[PDB]
């Protein structure tokens, strides 16, 4: 039913996040 | 007062009001405010990178005709 | 800033005797009261300072350019424009409250002060 769900939340600089850089990887 | 401190730090530099605070790219933490016309580059608003370091810019904040004015900072 | 405004003031005056000149029916109306919005929001922004002796010639040329324009659009005056030139008539007196007399008779001893404003208080 929710199809978004926040699991954490982490420091950030003002605007945001520069691109690129941050790297997300699912093992299983 | 900082966690990885613990201790009470006074600020060195003698401000009025912190209309904004926090961390920037490059500095780590920071306060805006001001310590006591129309230029631009006049601007009367110190920033303060914490832990009673440089003023770091006095350059291109908002101009002194608005500091009377203004309540709180975004 | 003082640059800005005043830029933003005479790009819409010639915006609205481009629209005099030339234009339709529709496009006049449009640019007409596409620079009618600056100017109110321009207002706006100066009435958002203290009061500013440099800014007044603008504040009274501005209000000027609105009461026109306004007041040629709606083709008649309000009351509306009254309050705006009470407006701009308390903020001359800030500078240095009962009624438009009062205030006219008080503003008119603080001409013969000489701030050179003249130009835009006879037009007013």
């Amino acid at each position: 039913a929710p199809r978004v769900r926040y699991l954490a939340g982490f420091c950030c600089p003002l605007g945001g996040l520069a691109a690129g850089k941050p790297r997300v990887l699912c093992h299983e | 007062i900082s966690s990885q401190t613990g201790k009470v730090v006074s600020v060195s530099g003698n401000f009025s009001s912190i209309q904004w605070a926090g961390e920037i790219e490059n500095l780590g933490m920071v306060l805006l405010g001001l310590k006591e016309d129309y230029a631009i580059w006049n601007t009367k608003f110190c920033v303060y990178s914490l832990e009673s370091q440089e003023v770091l810019s006095d350059i291109y904040i908002i101009p002194p005709a608005y500091s009377s004015v203004v309540t709180y900072v975004h | 800033c003082l640059d800005l405004w005043r830029e933003k003031n005479d790009r819409l005056v010639r915006q609205a005797k481009v629209a005099q000149n030339s234009g339709l029916t529709l496009r006049r109306q449009q640019l007409a009261q596409d620079a009618l919005e600056g100017l109110r929001g321009l207002l706006h922004s100066l009435q958002g300072l203290p009061a500013a002796v440099p800014v007044l010639p603008l504040e009274l040329t501005v209000t000027c350019n609105f009461i026109i324009l306004r007041a040629s659009l709606a083709q008649g005056f309000t009351e509306d424009q009254a309050q705006d030139i009470q407006r701009s008539l308390e903020r001359v007196l800030e500078t240095q409250e009962q009624g438009l007399r009062e205030l006219w008779d008080s503003v008119l001893r603080a001409s013969c002060l000489l701030p050179e404003l003249l130009s835009a208080l006879h037009r007013l």
